[PDB]
This record gives structure tokens, sequence and C-alpha cells, in this order.
């Protein structure tokens, strides 16, 4: 398991651009 | 790697070992422009409704109002709660000025 | 850099040899077209900043906030770096003396100090960075805030001119795409109609702006004294390290109000490109102006090839739609 990053091209089929995008609550 | 997810803690009972996978990517935590734009249009129509009905109520919009529309609207709804905001309404042509700041 | 300012000194030299590259009748033509457009827009010329202006204080505070934005919290503070900050906080202390000083510079100051230039090493291209004297920096910053506020108030700038304060550029792209897709039967090619989408650069806009003509055009939309200042402001010596030239053709392009000059000359060229008829149809009647991409009625929209228009700071993006007959007439011509 090398520590170099891998090109995200082809490994993003299971996600959307906003999945896990959360908005903070009022402070 | 799973090998680097192992950690150990020692107490009087002895040494106890624990484990916990992909790192999160920056592109999953920022809303795409399309969803942002449609949400902006929705939220600002909603704010138009709430502001006219609150003007009927003769009150000012509060934090508990619009709280479901906090981080939304391309001119962010949070900008109606800034303190300088009244002076900001006198800052005209700021975007051209920002695109000309790289020049000075 | 040394090579570049040598080239720019030479370019200024060929300008002052050949005189105005623009011909006199070209000047009178553009002046006529702009005055016709402005009387069609009824526009009210900008008055000189009144002494008791209601928002004047707010405009200086905004200008000094913008200036302070440049100075991040850091210990790298030299004599000029500290002098600018100290004068900024001084004007913060007494806004009225700052108003008086900026005003007196407006109605009288005409000869200014040299401006140092350094360059950004973007590996593809080099952009100059102009350093203006702090007193002049404050003066021009306030004048910038004032003129932008007043132009926004009177709506000098029609909706096609970008960038606006209503939408970030990535929303400009989305509005443009939607406006394309919402034209009347824009995607139909049974009869053979063709949509043409042009985009360009307005090559050498900043450099090839003749400052005398810049004076003549801009004397109408603002007070002539403010015009005399800002036009005298681009007749200033440029220096770097040791070799220094005066510039006369190019706008300094680093002044605090260069933004207004560029966006106004862009509107003048915009009248040239569109013609007063189509420009008026895009802008709408001065009583009820349109938004970015829309017309009063679809008949006004389908009256000419140029359906959509959008000028960025110096770019143009035009979207024509032609009938087969119109296309063939243009091709044969």
């Amino acid at each position: 398991p090398t520590g170099e990053v891998l090109s995200l091209v082809g490994k993003l089929e299971g996600t959307r651009m906003g999945d896990k995008a959360q908005r903070t609550k009022p402070q | 790697p799973q090998s680097d997810l192992r950690w150990s803690k020692q107490t009087d009972v002895g040494i106890t070992h624990f484990r916990s996978q992909l790192i999160p990517n920056l592109y999953r935590y920022i809303q795409p422009w399309e969803s942002e734009f449609i949400d902006s249009q929705r939220v600002w129509a909603e704010y138009a409704l709430k502001r006219q009905e609150a003007i009927a109520q003769n009150r000012r919009l509060t934090l508990e109002d619009l709280e479901d529309s906090w981080d939304r609207g391309i001119p962010r709804i949070n900008t109606l709660f800034q303190k300088d905001r009244h002076t900001l309404a006198y800052d005209k042509g700021w975007r051209v000025r920002t695109d000309f700041k790289q020049y000075q | 850099t040394r090579l570049y300012l040598k080239a720019e000194q030479e370019r200024q030299h060929n300008y002052l040899k050949d005189g105005p590259y623009i011909t006199a009748e070209e000047a009178v033509a553009v002046y006529t077209t702009t005055v016709h457009w402005l009387e069609s827009r009824r526009f009210s010329p900008i008055p000189f900043p009144p002494l008791s202006y209601k928002h004047d204080t707010k405009l200086l505070i905004l200008a000094l906030e913008r200036l302070k934005e440049a100075y991040s919290v850091k210990s790298r503070l030299n004599q000029s770096q500290r002098e600018e900050l100290g004068l900024i906080e001084q004007a913060y202390d007494n806004p009225h003396e700052a108003l008086s000083r900026i005003k007196r510079h407006l109605l009288t100051q005409r000869a200014f100090k040299e401006v140092g230039i350094e360059f950004m090493d973007l590996y593809s291209h080099l952009v100059p960075v102009y350093d203006v004297e702090p007193l002049e920096k404050i003066t021009d910053a306030y004048l910038d805030q004032y003129l932008w506020y007043e132009a926004d108030k009177r709506r000098l700038f029609p909706p096609w001119i970008k960038p606006a304060d209503t939408e970030p550029p990535p929303l400009l792209v989305y509005k443009w795409c939607q406006g394309i897709n919402n034209l009347q039967d824009v995607w139909e090619t049974s009869e053979g109609e063709c949509n043409v989408m042009l985009e360009s650069r307005f090559e050498k806009m900043y450099e090839k702006i003749d400052l005398t003509l810049l004076n003549r055009l801009l004397r109408l939309i603002v007070d002539h004294n403010i015009a005399d200042y800002m036009t005298a402001k681009n007749n200033v010596v440029i220096n770097y390290k040791d070799m220094n030239h005066t510039n006369s053709y190019g706008i300094i392009r680093g002044l605090q109000f260069a933004s207004f000059i560029v966006q106004y000359y862009g509107l003048v060229m915009d009248l040239l490109v569109l013609g007063l008829h189509r420009a008026s149809e895009m802008a709408g009647p001065p009583q009820m102006p349109n938004d970015f991409l829309s017309f009063q009625d679809i008949a006004t929209e389908a009256a000419h090839p140029i359906r959509l228009f959008c000028r960025y700071i110096d770019r143009i993006h035009i979207f024509f739609r032609f009938t087969a007959d119109e296309a063939r007439d243009l091709i044969q011509r």
C-alpha cells in the first residue's frame, strides 16, 4: 500500500459532488 | 493502510490495542454550482415571502426565522445579519474592484 | 522587466511622434454615438462630490477599508509601508479633513509623483503592478468608491456589462447558458437557421486608449474637473529601480479608479459593436430597464441576429441567430 495519491478519475462512481456536504447551524 | 489504524493504550490492567478506509476528498464537501444556484433562487423567493409577511408583522427578521436557510443563497443569507451591512449597501462595484486588486 | 519598460518607452515614443493614432473624424463619430446613447438614456451627468454629501463619510470608510485589506497583519513594514498605514488610520481619525484634502486634490492637483512598477511571474504571462503614493492612493480610492456608487445609482452601466455585484462569474456562466437555451426555437434547424457564438478579447484595450479622447468622452458623464483630475492622473511618469518614463497613451491601469475608466470605455466600444438600435433594445427603455438577458417582448428579441451580448472587463461574447437568407447575405458579402 504505497502512500502516493491516486488519480480520482474512475474511482468516483459511487459519490456525488455534494455527498457529505453539510451546512453549519446558527451560532 | 489498516496497519496505521492500530493504536495502543496502557493502564494498570496492561496494554490495550484498538483499531478503527479512504481519506475524504475535497470535492465531496462543497456543493456543486447547479444545486447552489437552484437553492439560491428558492431561498431568496422564500425570504421575499418572509420579509413581506414580517413587514406586515412590523418586526425584523430574526435568527430563529430563516434558520433553515442559513448557509444558502449565493448572496449568503448570513449577510442580512452583518453589522456593517448598512454600509455594505454603499459599497458599489466591489467585484470589478476585486478583479482589479491583482493589479496593485 | 527592463526589456519591457524599454519597449513601453519606445511605444510611448512612437505615439508622441505619430500623434493620436485615432483620426479626428473617428473621434467625432464615437463622441456622437456616445452622446446619442446617453441622451437616449437621459443620463444625468455626475456632479462634483458635494461638501455635505449624505453618504460621503461612508464612502471614505469603505475606501480605507479597501486600502487596509491590502495590508495584511504582518511585521513586514517599511517607511512607506508604515506611512501608508499611518495616513490611513489618520484619515480614519478625522474623516472631514480627508474629505477636504481629497476634494482640493480633485479641483486642483494635476501633476503627480512617479509610480513604481513590479511584475507578477505567472509563468505564461507577466502583469505589471503599480505602486501609487499613499495620499494619492487615498484620494483615488475615495473617488473610485464615489463614482462607482453614483454610476450604480444612475445606472450608467447597462446589464450586459460584467462583472456585476449581483452574481459571481460561475453564475454568469449559468445565466448565459440558460439565456441561450431559452431563446425562441433556438435549437431548430429544419429551415436551416444557424446560431453563431462569438468570443474575443478587445485586443490591447488598456494600452490603446488615447487619453485626450478619454478626456473628451468622460467629460460628459462626470464633472469636468473630476475628468481633468483622472485624465491628468494617467499622464504620469512611470519608474522602476532607475529607468523612468512618462506614459501618455496607456492608462496606468493600476490607479484605484482604473476600473471605472475601463468599464466606461467598454460601454463606448459596446455602442460601437451593437449600434444604438440594438443596444437600446437590449438595455430597454430607461424607465423600466431589463435584466442580464431578456427583452420586453419576443418581437424585440427576434428583430436582429444579435440575441445575446455580454462584455466582461475586456472580453466580448456575442450570440447571433440567423435565418438562411441572413446567413447567405453575410457570407456573400
